[PDB]
C-alpha cells in the first residue's frame, strides 16, 4: 500500500529502536566485534548489489531486498542460516512483489556463480553449491518470518518531490542518487522515517556543491535535531571507507565466520 | 506504538507542499494521460539519473567540519525565522463585509439558530466569522436571557457589539454609555414588579426570567473591569 | 490570557463526563445546573476538550437522592454501582473514510450539605470495589461545598485545570497490530507488553505546561520529604528536573533501629521512579524540616559511594542491554543532600530606596551562597558543606507549625528569609555538570535555580503570580500535610 | 480580614556584683557565628556534644573539636521543630528534666482504612487545591 | 539451517486441521480454490490452487496485510503447511453472494441504490491506496446476512490485483486477459497495452444494468459484436482498422424508464474512451442517490431475507 | 538572560476572542517562541521500559503497614 506511510506496517512494527537492535546483535557479537560485523555488513550489502547489477535489474528492487537482508539478521543470529544463501533469495523476493518478473531457476544461478567467482572469488575459493529446493524453502521460511510485511517505502521519492519543489535538478539529482544509494550500508532505513532521509541528503549534496540551501530549509517545520545524528551517522559511514580495502582483510573475518551446523 | 511520533495531520511546507510523506491523487498525473504512443509501446518509465543509477560515488571527499558549521547557520537562522516579532499597540481592526450581517430582521429563524449555537458548546471561532448587530444596543439583553446563554458566551457577543460601533462611528468612550443602556434597560425592570404585586400575573414571570439573569450578568460585567463602577453604583 | 488566546495544552484535550450527587432541595437544586453549565462553558471555551455529561439523559446528568448521610449513602450505593458497570440523510454527499485507527475520562461531583464528613468519602470505597476492572482502573472523586452555588469568576477555570490535571491517562495495554502471521517483531512487542512483570495501571502524568528545556541524555529528580503532625506517618513527594512527573507516597512508622526503617523504605520507592525509566538520573533530597543529627547516620552509610556502585552491579543483571549500555541503564550519577530551614535574621524592606516598583505586582528572588568553611587557616565532612542564602519577594503558603517555631517573628514579612545547607555531596559515582563538580558552591547554585524554577510551576491560572513561593513538591507535600491536618 | 467572615456569617441563616558576674559567663557569653545554625552532629569525634559546651551543659574526653559544633545552639532548634522522636530524645536526654515532658506532648498529639489513606494523598497529588 | 530450528517453528505453529473443521461442507469452488466453512473447535477458509505460492497468492497476500476498510473484505489468520507446501487463508464468514440475489431474481429500488453507492465508496478508497482490483464480477460482491453486521457488502477474489503507482513493465506483458469476456472493457478488447484506472468503472456499470434489469446485458469478436449491439457502432485504440440508440431500446425492452437519473448515471458511467468516463468520486455526487429513498447502512432495512442459505457442494 | 522590563495597560473592551491573532496583545512582550511537536519524554520512557523487565514495583499498599 502506498501513498499513506503512517497506516503502513513497516511503520507500525519494522520501525525499531536502537536500544532494541543493539540487544538483538549480542549473539552475533560473542564472536565478532562492531568493526568486524559492520565491515561484513558493508560487504554483503556490496554483494547483494553486484548481483542486482548483474541481473540488468533496476535499482528498486536492489534496495528493497537490502532491506530484506537487514530486516532478517537485525532480529536473527548470523549463524541460523548461511548468508550466502541470503543474497540470491531476497532479490528474487523483491522482484517478485514489485511486478518487475519473475528470473527463471537457472538464471539465478548463471547470475550468482558468474558474480561469486569473477569478483569475489577471494572471498568464497570454493563454488556456489546451492539450488532451488534450498531457495524455495528459505523464501517460504522468510516470508513466515517477515510477520507479511512485503511493502516497503523508499527514501527516493520524497527526494524526487524535494529537488522538484527546490528546482536544481540537474546538478542535484545526481549526487542526492548516489548518498541515498550509500545509506543503504548502514541501518538507518531500520530506525527512521525515509523522508529524514532524503532530507538529509539533500542538507548533505548542497553542502558538498557548495549551495545556499538556508531559505529553504529554514521555513519548513520538521525537527532538526534528529537530522543530526543522520548527518553524523554518514559521516562516520564515509571516513571508515577510507580506511577499509575489501581484498586484504575479510580473509580473516569469513575465516572466523560462525557457520550453521548441517 | 505509543512513543512514536506522527506528522500524518501536521503537513510539511504548507504553501508549496502538503503532509510529508503521504501521497494524494493528484489527477494531472503521468498514470492517467494517454497519448497514441503510451497506449501502443506501454508506459513509458526513464531512469531518473541518465547513465548509471546504481553506481555510487563513495571515493568523493567530504568535509565534515563545512557540513556542522553549515548545519548550525541552518537550524540558528530558524531560531530567528521562528520568532514572532514584537509589534506596536494597535485596536483590533475587523473587515465589515464579511464578518457580520448589516440588517438583523431579515430572518427570525436565522437568529433563533444562531443564539442557540450560542447557547450550545461550539467554541466561538467558527460563530465569529458570522454575529448579530441589532438596529439599536437594547434588544442584545433581552435576547440572551431568553436562550440563558452562559455569561462567558454572553460577554463575548458584548465584545463583538462595541468593536462594529466603533468602527463606522470613526468616519468615545465606552464605559459609561455601555453603561447607561444596562441601567436603563434594568431600570425598566423594576417598573414591573413593584407597581404589579399590587392591585400570579404571566407578565411579571416575564420580567423576572430577563431581571435574573441580567443581575448575573451584570456582577461578571463587574467583576471583569469591564465597565465603570462609579455610575453604574450611582444608578 | 488562556482562553483570550485559546492555547493549547500537553494531554492533548482529555475528555470528561460527570455525574452530579444532589440532595432534594429544590433552591439548591437549581444553583448547581446553572453552575455545571458554566462548568462546561469554561472547561469547553479553554481548549480541553469536551464537558459533556453521562450521554444517557437523566435531567441533564444529574441525579438525585432521597445523620441524613445514612440515607445519603445508600442510594449512593444503591444506584452508582450497575450504572457505572439506518436512515442517514447527510452521510450520502460524504464517503466514509474506512476502519482507520481512548475512553473518555469519568469524574463523579459530589455536592456537601454539610458546612467529619468522611462519610461522602465512603461512597469511593465502595464504588471501587463494585465495578469491573476496566471501568475502575481510571475513576477520579471531585468534591465542591454547596456555598459555592449559593454566595460567591476565579472559580470555575481553577476547579476545571484541577480535574484536568487529575485525569492520569493509563498507558494502552491493546496495540492493535493485526499481524495475522504466527511470530514476528509485532507479537515481540505484543507479548512483552503483557508479561506479568510489567505493572498495571501506570496513570501517566501530563500537566497543563511544563518546564521549557534549557540547552548525553540525563534527567534529575526533586524528592521533598517531612514529617506529619505525629512522628506516625513520614510524608514524601517528587518531582522531574523539568516537571513532568507528579508522584508522592505515604509510609508509616509506629511503633509502642525503629528510624533506620523508614528511611530504608523510602528509598526502594524512589529507586521504584527510577527503574521505571532507562536513563541513568542524578537524584537530589529536599527535607522541609531540618536534618537532626540521626537522620544522616542512615542518609550517609547506604546512600554511600560504594553500594550505590554495589547496585550498579546488581541492575545489569536482570536486564541484559543494561549490561552492555550505561546510556540505557537507569542508574544515579551523584547525589547531593539539601536541608531546607529559615534563617529569621536578616530583615529587608522595599520601600526604602538606594520604572516598576517590584512587591505590589510581581516577585523576584536573590541569591547570595558562600563555601563558609570552618576555618580560614570519613564518609561524613563538616556539617555546612556549603551553604546559601534564599530571599524571595514571593510570599509563602500555609507552613506547618515546627517549621517556624525557631523564630516565629520573621514570619509575617513579605520578603521571605530562607537557609539552605549541604549534606552530603557525592560526585561521580560512575567514575562537566554542575553537579559533577567537587566544588561545594557550584552544586548549591545548579539545584537552588531549578528550585527557583519548580516554584514557577505552581502558578494557578486564575491568579496573577504564582500562589505561593516555595517548590511545587514542598508545595505538594504542605496541600496534603494541611488535608491530613483537618481531616484526621 | 474582621469584615470577611461575618458575611458568610451573615449568609448561613437566611440561605550583686558577683551575680551578675557569673550570668555574664554563660547567658550573654554565646554569641556564635549564624551561618553555622544549620549543625549537626560533630565531625571531630562523633558526638552530639563538643566544643567548649561541656562547661555549659551538664566525663567523656573530647578532644581538639575543631568544627563548628555548638550543642547549646542546636538544642533550641532541636526541642520544637520537625524531627525524629528519637533524635529528638538524644539532643534532649532521657535521663534528664524534659525528655519526659516530650513524650508525655507526643502521646497526648495522637490520643482508617488502607484504600481510603490512599484516597486521600490523590486528591492532593494536583496542582491546585 | 538446522534440525532445532524447524522443531523450534513447528511448536509455534498451529495446524489448520487441529483448530477448523475444514474437511467436509465445500461450499465454495472456483478457479481461485475451494471455500470451506469451519468454526474453532462462522468463518469462511480458502485454499488456492497449485502447490508453493503463486502469482495470484503472491498478490493476495502482498495487499491485504495492510489494508482495511467496512466494505472490502478482511482475513483474519494465514496458515501455511509445510506437508503439502500450499496456502490457506481464512477470512470471515460471507453468507448471500451477490450472484444468489440474481439468480432468485430470475425487486425493490432501495437496496439497489444503495448497493450502488457500498460499491462506489469502497471503490473509491480502493483508487484511492493507488492499487487497481482488474476485476468486477457479481461472484465477487459479497452479503453479510443476519450476522454482526447487516448490510455492509465485501469485495473480495482480488487474485488479479495489481500495483499501479510505479508499473516497471506494461501491464498487459505480464497479464494479456486481465477479467472474464462478460465484463471485459471495448478499450483493452482493443488491444490497447498501457491502460488506466478507467477499467473497474466500465464493469460496475455493465453489473449495474445487470442489476437495473435482472438480465446480463454482455451475453456470448465474440463479445465485440455485442458491445456494437448496445451501444450501436461509436461513429464519433489500435488494430482499428482490422475490426470490419440502442442503449435507449434496450433498457426499454427491460422495462426501464429512459428518462431518469438511474439511466443518466447509466449512460455517462460506459464511453469509448476513458478520458470522458468518470471516474469514482464524481459518481457519488449524482443527486440520483438524493432523489427520493436515500442509500440506507443496512441494505436490507429491516426485511426479511428470501434468499437462502450457500449449499455445500 | 531573561530579565522583566515594563508594564503596559489595554483596556478590557479589546481583548476578546473574534479575531484569529492577538491584536491588542504583542507576541514579543512575552518573548514566545514557536517550537516544532515533540512526544512526551515520559511517554517514550514507557515504550523504553518494554525490554528491560527491571525489579517489580511496589503496590503502593506495602507501605501502609505495620512494622
Ligand atoms: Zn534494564
Ligand atoms: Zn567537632
Amino acid at each position: 500500500m502506498a501513498g499513506n506511510f503512517w497506516q503502513s506496517s513497516h511503520y507500525l512494527q519494522w520501525i525499531l529502536d536502537k536500544q532494541d537492535l543493539l540487544k538483538e546483535r549480542q549473539k552475533d557479537l560473542k564472536f565478532l566485534s562492531e568493526e568486524e560485523y559492520w565491515k561484513l555488513q558493508i560487504f554483503f550489502t556490496n554483494v547483494i548489489q553486484a548481483l542486482g547489477e548483474h541481473l540488468k535489474l533496476r535499482q528498486q528492487v536492489i534496495a528493497t531486498a537490502t532491506v530484506y537482508f537487514k530486516r532478517f539478521y537485525a532480529r536473527y543470529s548470523l549463524k541460523s542460516i548461511d548468508p550466502v544463501l541470503m543474497a540470491p533469495t531476497c532479490v528474487f523476493l523483491a522482484s517478485k512483489v514489485e511486478e518487475f518478473g519473475v528470473v527463471s531457476n537457472t538464471r539465478l544461478i548463471a547470475a550468482a556463480t558468474s558474480v561469486l567467482k569473477t569478483r569475489f572469488s577471494y572471498a568464497f575459493p570454493k563454488e556456489f553449491p546451492y539450488r532451488m529446493n534450498h531457495i524455495l524453502e528459505c523464501e517460504f521460511y522468510l516470508l513466515e518470518l517477515m510477520d507479511c510485511c512485503l511493502i516497503v517505502y523508499h527514501p527516493y521519492r520524497p527526494l524526487l518531490q524535494y529537488v522538484q519543489d527546490m528546482g536544481q535538478e540537474d546538478m542535484l539529482l545526481p549526487l542526492a542518487w548516489r548518498i541515498v544509494n550509500d545509506t543503504y550500508r548502514t541501518d538507518l532505513c531500520l530506525l527512521y522515517p525515509p523522508f529524514m532521509i532524503a532530507l538529509a541528503c539533500l542538507h548533505v549534496a548542497c553542502v558538498v556543491q557548495q549551495k545556499d540551501a538556508r531559505q529553504w530549509f529554514a521555513e519548513l517545520s520538521v525537527d532538526m535535531e534528529k537530522i543530526l545524528e543522520i548527518i553524523r551517522v554518514i559521516l562516520k559511514l564515509y571516513e571508515q571507507w577510507k580506511n577499509f580495502d575489501e581484498r586484504k582483510e575479510m580473509a580473516t573475518i569469513l575465516s572466523k565466520m560462525p557457520k550453521p551446523k548441517p | 506504538a505509543f512513543g512514536i511520533l506522527s506528522y500524518e495531520h501536521r503537513p510539511l511546507k504548507r504553501p508549496r507542499l502538503g503532509p510529508p510523506d503521504v501521497y494524494p491523487q493528484d489527477p494531472k498525473q503521468k498514470e492517467d494521460e494517454l497519448t497514441a504512443l503510451n497506449v501502443k509501446q506501454g508506459f513509458n518509465n526513464q531512469p531518473a539519473v541518465s547513465g548509471d543509477e546504481h553506481g555510487s560515488a563513495k571515493n568523493v571527499s567530504f568535509n565534515p567540519a563545512k557540513i556542522s558549521s553549515n548545519f548550525s547557520s541552518i537550524i540558528a537562522e530558524k531560531l530567528r525565522c521562528n520568532t514572532l516579532p514584537d509589534t506596536g499597540r494597535r485596536k483590533p481592526q475587523v473587515n465589515q463585509k464579511d464578518n457580520f450581517w448589516l440588517v438583523t430582521a431579515r430572518s427570525q429563524s436565522a437568529i433563533n439558530t444562531w443564539f442557540t449555537d450560542l447557547a450550545g458548546t461550539k467554541p466561538l471561532t467558527q460563530l465569529a466569522k458570522k454575529v448579530p448587530i441589532f438596529s439599536k444596543k437594547e434588544e442584545v439583553f433581552g435576547y440572551l436571557a431568553k436562550y440563558t446563554v452562559p455569561v462567558m458566551r454572553a460577554a463575548w457577543l458584548i465584545k463583538m457589539t462595541c468593536a462594529y460601533y466603533a468602527a463606522i462611528s470613526e468616519t468615545v468612550d465606552p464605559f459609561m454609555e455601555w453603561t447607561q443602556i444596562i441601567t436603563k434597560y434594568l431600570w425598566e425592570q423594576l417598573q414591573k414588579m413593584a407597581e404589579y404585586y399590587r392591585p400570579l400575573p404571566h407578565d411579571v414571570e416575564v420580567a423576572i426570567r430577563q431581571w435574573d439573569y441580567t443581575e448575573k450578568l451584570a456582577m461578571f460585567m463587574f467583576q471583569d473591569g469591564m465597565l465603570d463602577r462609579h455610575e453604574f453604583l450611582t444608578w | 490570557y488562556w482562553e483570550r488566546l485559546m492555547l493549547e495544552p500537553y494531554g492533548s484535550q482529555r475528555d470528561i463526563a460527570y455525574v452530579v450527587l444532589c440532595p432534594e432541595n429544590e433552591a439548591l437544586l437549581n444553583g448547581a445546573k446553572s453552575f455545571f453549565r458554566d462548568l462546561t462553558a469554561i472547561y469547553e471555551s479553554c481548549r480541553l476538550g469536551q464537558h459533556r455529561p453521562v450521554s444517557r439523559l437523566l435531567t441533564d446528568g444529574i441525579m438525585r437522592v432521597g445523620s441524613k448521610l445514612k440515607l445519603y449513602a445508600q442510594v449512593c450505593r444503591y444506584d452508582l454501582g450497575p450504572y457505572l458497570a439506518t436512515m442517514d440523510r447527510d452521510k450520502v454527499g460524504i464517503p466514509t473514510d474506512g476502519d482507520s485507527h481512548y475512553p473518555p475520562a469519568i469524574v463523579v461531583y459530589i455536592i456537601d450539605p454539610f458546612t467529619w464528613t468522611l462519610g461522602l468519602l465512603r461512597c469511593f470505597l465502595e464504588m471501587v470495589q463494585t465495578l469491573p476492572p476496566h471501568i475502575k482502573s481510571t475513576v477520579s472523586v471531585q468534591i465542591i461545598p454547596c456555598q459555592y452555588l449559593l454566595q460567591p469568576p476565579q472559580h470555575l477555570k481553577s476547579l476545571a485545570f484541577s480535574a484536568f490535571t487529575q485525569c492520569r491517562r493509563p498507558l494502552p495495554t491493546s496495540t492493535n497490530v493485526k499481524t495475522l502471521t504466527g511470530f514476528g517483531p509485532g507479537l515481540a512487542m505484543e507479548t512483552a507488553l503483557r508479561s506479568p512483570d510489567r505493572p498495571e495501571c501506570i496513570r501517566l502524568y501530563a500537566p497543563p505546561f511544563i518546564l521549557a528545556p534549557v540547552k548525553q541524555k540525563y534527567n534529575v529528580l526533586f524528592v521533598g520529604y517531612c514529617l506529619s503532625h505525629d512522628q506516625r506517618w513520614i510524608l514524601a513527594s517528587c518531582t522531574d528536573l523539568y516537571g513532568e512527573l507528579l508522584e508522592t507516597c505515604i509510609i508509616n512508622i509506629d511503633v509502642p533501629s525503629a528510624r533506620k526503617f523508614g528511611l530504608q523504605k523510602l528509598w526502594e520507592w524512589c529507586l521504584g521512579l527510577v527503574q521505571m525509566s532507562s536513563l541513568p538520573w542524578r537524584v537530589v533530597i529536599g527535607r522541609l524540616g531540618r536534618i537532626g543529627h540521626g537522620e544522616l547516620k542512615d542518609w550517609s552509610c547506604l546512600l554511600s559511594r560504594r553500594n550505590l556502585q554495589s547496585l550498579s552491579k546488581r541492575l545489569k543483571d536482570m536486564c541484559r542491554m543494561c549490561g552492555i549500555s550505561a546510556a540505557d541503564s537507569p542508574s544515579i550519577l551523584s547525589a547531593c543532600l539539601v536541608a531546607m530551614e529559615p534563617q529569621g535574621s536578616f530583615v529587608i524592606m522595599p520601600d526604602s530606596v538606594s520604572q516598576l516598583n517590584t512587591p505590589q505586582d510581581t516577585s523576584c528572588t536573590h541569591i547570595l551562597v558562600f563555601p563558609t568553611s570552618a576555618s580560614v587557616q570519613p564518609n561524613i565532612l563538616q556539617q555546612p558543606l556549603a551553604l546559601g542564602y534564599f530571599v524571595s519577594t514571593a510570599k509563602a503558603g500555609p507552613l506547618p507549625d515546627w517549621f517556624w517555631s525557631a523564630c516565629p517573628q520573621a514570619q509575617y514579612q513579605c520578603p521571605l528569609f530562607l537557609k539552605a545547607s549541604l549534606h552530603l555531596h557525592v560526585p561521580s559515582v560512575q567514575s562537566s555538570h554542575p553537579l559533577d563538580s567537587n566544588q561545594t558552591s557550584d552544586v548549591l547554585r545548579f539545584v537552588l535555580e531549578q528550585y527557583n524554577a519548580l516554584s514557577w510551576l505552581t502558578c494557578d491560572p486564575a491568579t496573577q503570580d504564582r500562589r505561593s513561593c516555595l517548590p511545587i513538591h514542598f508545595v505538594v507535600l504542605n496541600q496534603l500535610y494541611n488535608f491530613i491536618m483537618n481531616m484526621l | 480580614q474582621t469584615v470577611d467572615p461575618q458575611s458568610v456569617q451573615k449568609w448561613v441563616k437566611f440561605s550583686s556584683l558577683y551575680v551578675n558576674l557569673i550570668l555574664s559567663e554563660s547567658v550573654m557569653n554565646l554569641f556564635k557565628d549564624c551561618n553555622f545554625d544549620s549543625c549537626c552532629i560533630c565531625v571531630c569525634n562523633m558526638n552530639i556534644k563538643g566544643a567548649d559546651v561541656g562547661v555549659y551543659i551538664p566525663q567523656e574526653a573530647q578532644y581538639r573539636c575543631t568544627c563548628g559544633f555548638s550543642a547549646v545552639m542546636n538544642r533550641k532548634f532541636g526541642n520544637n521543630s520537625g524531627l525524629f522522636l528519637e533524635d529528638e530524645l538524644d539532643i534532649i536526654g532521657r535521663n534528664t528534666d524534659c525528655g519526659k515532658e516530650a513524650e508525655k506532648r507526643f502521646e497526648a498529639l495522637r490520643a482508617l482504612s488502607d484504600d481510603l489513606i490512599l484516597l486521600l494523598q490523590d486528591q492532593c497529588t494536583n496542582l491546585f487545591s | 539451517m538446522d534440525y532445532d530450528f524447524k522443531v523450534k517453528l513447528s511448536s509455534e505453529r498451529e495446524r489448520v486441521e487441529d483448530l477448523f473443521e475444514y474437511e467436509g461442507c465445500k461450499v465454495g469452488r472456483g478457479t481461485y480454490g475451494h471455500v470451506y466453512k469451519a468454526k474453532r473447535k462462522d468463518y469462511a477458509l480458502k485454499q488456492i490452487e497449485g502447490t508453493g505460492i503463486s502469482m495470484s497468492a503472491c498478490r493476495e497476500i502482498a495487499l491485504l496485510r495492510e489494508l482495511k476498510h467496512p466494505n472490502v473484505i478482511s482475513l483474519q489468520k494465514v496458515f501455511l503447511s509445510h506437508a503439502d507446501r500450499k496456502v490457506w487463508l481464512l477470512f470471515d464468514y460471507a453468507e448471500h453472494d451477490l450472484w444468489h440475489i440474481i439468480k432468485f431474481h430470475r425487486l425493490p429500488r432501495g437496496m439497489v441504490k444503495s448497493l450502488l453507492y457500498q460499491i462506489l465508496d469502497g471503490i473509491h478508497y480502493l483508487h484511492a491506496n493507488w492499487v487497481l482490483h482488474r476485476d468486477l464480477k457479481p461472484a465477487n460482491i459479497l452479503v453479510m446476512g443476519e450476522g454482526p453486521e447487516r448490510g455492509r457488502v465485501k469485495i473480495a477474489d482480488m487474485g488479479f490485483a495489481r500495483l499501479f503507482n510505479s508499473p516497471l513493465k506494461p501491464l498487459a506483458d505480464l497479464d494479456p486477459v486481465v477479467v472474464t469476456f462478460w465484463y471485459r472493457a471495448p478499450e483493452l478488447l482493443l488491444g490497447a497495452r498501457h491502460y488506466t484506472k478507467a477499467i473497474d468503472i466500465w464493469a460496475i456499470g455493465c453489473i449495474f444494468a445487470e442489476l437495473l434489469t435482472s438480465e446480463p446485458i454482455f451475453h456470448c469478436h465474440d463479445q465485440l459484436d455485442r458491445i456494437f449491439n448496445v451501444m450501436g457502432f461509436p461513429a464519433d485504440m489500435p488494430e482499428h482498422s482490422t475490426l470490419m440508440c440502442s442503449l435507449i431500446k434496450y433498457m426499454e425492452k427491460h422495462k426501464v424508464k429512459p428518462d431518469s437519473k438511474a439511466f443518466h448515471l447509466l449512460q455517462k458511467l460506459l464511453t469509448m474512451d476513458p478520458i470522458k468516463r468518470i471516474t469514482s468520486e464524481q459518481a457519488m455526487q449524482d443527486p440520483y442517490f438524493l432523489e427520493d429513498p436515500l442509500p440506507t447502512s443496512d441494505v436490507f432495512a429491516g426485511c426479511q431475507i428470501p434468499y437462502p442459505k450457500r449449499e455445500f457442494l | 538572560g531573561l530579565q522583566v522590563s515594563t508594564k503596559q495597560k489595554i483596556s478590557p473592551w479589546d481583548l476578546f476572542e473574534g479575531l484569529k491573532p492577538s491584536a491588542p496583545l504583542s507576541w514579543g512582550w512575552f518573548g514566545t517562541v514557536r517550537v516544532d511537536r515533540r512526544v512526551a519524554r515520559g511517554e517514550e520512557q514507557q515504550r523504553l521500559l518494554l525490554y528491560h523487565t527491571h525489579l517489580r514495583p511496589r503496590p503502593r499498599a506495602y507501605y501502609l503497614e505495620p512494622l
